[PDB]
């Protein structure tokens, strides 16, 4: 599922 | 959008915000299909519900959709939710819709993917839960009309929304 782009 | 029809079959399971990059959208999640307990155990809260962050993505392929459908036809393994922009008032709703369209809708549809949100089960602390945020694509509405015609009739006007699939494993 890839790795999207949030805040961690 | 009449919730009074749809909530009789599938009521709201969560209300809070979604967050990816730095863009948030306050959304309320109506139950659609699957196991409602999955939502209660996946959707986190403290004050009302911390913003669900999009940490992964599932490229929605025709082949993928087959696999999704396979686990969608088994209500228990997945939960189907309908996230709609929850505004305090009409104006607020517009703003949330506007933000959601640009931040989540446009992005997810641009990727042709599923906004994957990993949550841990309370007490278990294992993020082995996948909330798949599918854009307002034909695939979504097609299953939505079949699974929840009651709520579907409300979302036909608020098409700018997300279809969130909670999958165990």
């Amino acid at each position: 599922y890839e790795t999207l782009s949030d805040s961690e | 959008v009449d919730m009074v029809q749809l909530l009789k079959k599938y009521p709201i399971v969560w209300q809070g915000l979604l967050a990816l990059k730095n863009d948030t959208a306050a959304v309320q999640l109506h139950f659609v299909s699957g196991n409602n307990v999955l939502a209660h155990r996946s959707l986190p809260l403290s004050e009302g519900g911390p913003p669900l962050r999009i940490a992964q993505r599932m490229r929605l392929e025709a082949t993928q959709l087959e696999g999704v459908a396979r686990r969608m036809t088994v209500e228990t393994d997945y939960c189907l939710l309908l996230a709609l922009p929850c505004g305090r008032d009409q104006e607020d709703v517009v703003s949330q819709t506007e933000s959601l369209k640009a931040a989540f809708i446009t992005y997810l549809q641009a990727k042709q993917a599923a906004g994957i949100i990993n949550v841990p089960n309370p007490g278990s602390n294992q993020p082995a839960y996948v909330l798949q945020i599918f854009p307002p694509c034909e695939f979504s509405e097609s299953h939505l009309s079949r699974l929840a015609p009651d709520l579907l009739a409300s979302i036909s006007n608020i098409s700018p929304h997300l279809m969130i699939v909670i999958a165990s494993v």
